[PDB]
């Protein structure tokens, strides 16, 4: 008899936002040991260090935001790279750096983090001082004697401002000619041999337009193969492609495993809910504002010659109504819109 | 020629809307902020009448409990109820305006969808 | 019912012919009775249970 008004409020977002300006923090203390995750500034446990502190206070700010969040995690330095690839195989992040992170800890860190790419599907990204390795995901940052605000500071220090300012650095905005105002001091370099260094695909700092900014925005991978091409070695077309990736793979999980079956009016629904993915993405400059999404049909040809049914004596349509088994093939044209940093125009 | 001062952030307690009674974060009421505050200001003008209280002052409280034990037609009263969340919910000065959907007729049940601006 | 006991009958003679001038369109529910002043205290439970 007794009945009530029960009115529960609702926000709708235009845009949705997953695995993006994730920093993940691991540094050595005896004093915390454990996992703090800071999403409100000027956040300091009294555990962590003054160099630690100092850490957290460049990974702080950023060139146009602050980082979305900064998460850090303390154990011992005896055995820290096994509990911090367990912390961060059990929580997701987008950026990684390391303040005493030896040639043998990046190494295993870059190993990890290609085979997560590689076989766990999961496009995570490094930040690494002093890297050789062939992937384009980690990212080397090979600038010695670097003193900002006329203090010393490591390689990795700066490794790690950089990263936190990446991850305030906008998508449509590009890395390429991004001055530093706290960086005062540099050992005086030629332009010849800082050119000679971002040919090598290391990332450097120089003295341009009356300010210290970074030459280029390149990745830390000098190898690319035939098919990955020259946009495949900047970090802003990987970052895209990368967050495009989360994104379908997360609404994949959430939607159509389990909960949806597999059937033609499920694959033209599948096919409509990327369409419409697609379109979002093209609302932003990041890709093209044409795209195709397809079913793919040589996929089903392969498919029905593992059953083996006759190709011959049916209409090729018949080959889409034909069901996959529980199985979807997909075909998706896409081209990454990442804008030009230096130009070249000609006069009459 | 200056320009309106913005209204600062409303901060009092917090409670869940569904559980109806105070929470306590380790003997600390939940700092609202934001989208916060104005929710549990509907919520609590909305819930009580005025005119029950003799405490509450006399533009505060909403009549749609007048509605409440079927005393007119669902076809107008709709209308009405909608004129009536208007009126108790822009007295507050953060809430700028109030849209009402519609309303779904089901059994006993009457469902509806309304709308509130904000400022933040 | 106006600080005078009632019996049960009666008032259910009462609420018989309270509801004979009720319309149709209105409905007995939440229908305020200002003659009864005095009742005895009920919780909002032992209420939602009995009806």
């Amino acid at each position: 008899p007794s009945i009530n008004i029960s009115f529960k409020e609702l926000a709708t977002t235009v845009k949705e936002r997953s695995a993006r300006g994730i920093i993940a923090m691991v540094l050595k203390d005896a004093k915390a040991l454990g996992l703090n995750e800071i999403h409100e500034k000027e956040d300091i446990p009294v555990d962590l260090s003054a160099e630690n502190k100092e850490y957290i206070n460049l990974a702080l700010m950023g060139n146009v935001n602050t980082p979305n969040k900064l998460l850090v995690y303390v154990i011992e330095g005896e055995a820290d790279i096994q509990t911090a690839l367990d912390f961060l195989e059990t929580k997701e992040f987008n950026y990684l750096c390391m303040p005493k992170a030896v040639e043998a800890d990046k190494t295993a860190i870059k190993n990890w983090i290609i085979k997560l790419r590689d076989i766990d599907k999961v496009k995570v990204k490094a930040v690494l001082g002093k890297v050789v390795g062939n992937h384009e995901g980690i990212i080397n940052f090979t600038t010695e004697d670097v003193l900002v605000g006329e203090k010393k500071y490591s390689v990795d220090e700066f490794t790690s401002r950089v990263a936190g300012l990446i991850a305030g650095t906008p998508l449509s905005q590009s890395v390429t000619y991004t001055k530093l105002s706290d960086v005062v001091d540099i050992p005086k370099m030629t332009k010849v041999d800082a050119e000679s260094r971002v040919n090598k695909g290391e990332l450097i700092l120089i003295k341009e337009a009356g300010a210290i900014r970074i030459a280029r925005g390149v990745n830390s991978l000098t190898e690319l193969t035939a098919e990955k091409g020259e946009m495949f070695q900047k970090i802003k077309i990987v970052d895209t492609l990368d967050i495009i990736h989360s994104d379908i793979r997360k609404v994949i999980i959430d939607d159509y495993i389990g909960k949806v079956t597999n059937s033609y009016d499920n694959k033209c629904l599948l096919i409509v809910a990327i369409k419409s993915y697609l379109e979002e993405l093209e609302k932003s400059a990041l890709i093209e504002s044409d795209s195709t999404v397809e079913i793919d049909f040589e996929a089903q040809k392969s498919y029905l010659k593992s059953k083996g049914v006759d190709l011959s004596y049916m209409t090729l349509q018949e080959i889409k109504e034909a069901n996959t088994g529980s199985k979807v093939f997909l075909k998706a044209k896409i081209k990454v819109l990442d804008a030009m940093e230096d130009i070249d125009l000609s006069i009459e | 020629l200056p320009k309106t001062e913005e209204l600062p952030i409303f901060r009092e307690v917090a409670w869940d809307f569904e559980k109806d009674e105070p929470i306590l974060e380790k003997g600390d009421f939940k700092i609202i902020e934001k989208k916060e505050a104005l929710k549990v200001w509907i919520y609590k003008c909305i819930k009580t009448n005025r005119y029950e209280h003799e405490i509450y002052s006399l533009e505060y409280g909403t009549e749609l409990s007048e509605l409440i034990g079927q005393k007119y037609t669902k076809g107008l009263t709709e209308s009405e109820a909608s004129r009536f969340i208007k009126e108790a919910l822009l007295i507050n000065p953060y809430i700028l305006e109030v849209n009402v959907k519609s309303a779904n007729f089901n059994r006993d049940i009457l469902s509806a969808n309304v709308k509130v601006s904000t400022i933040y």
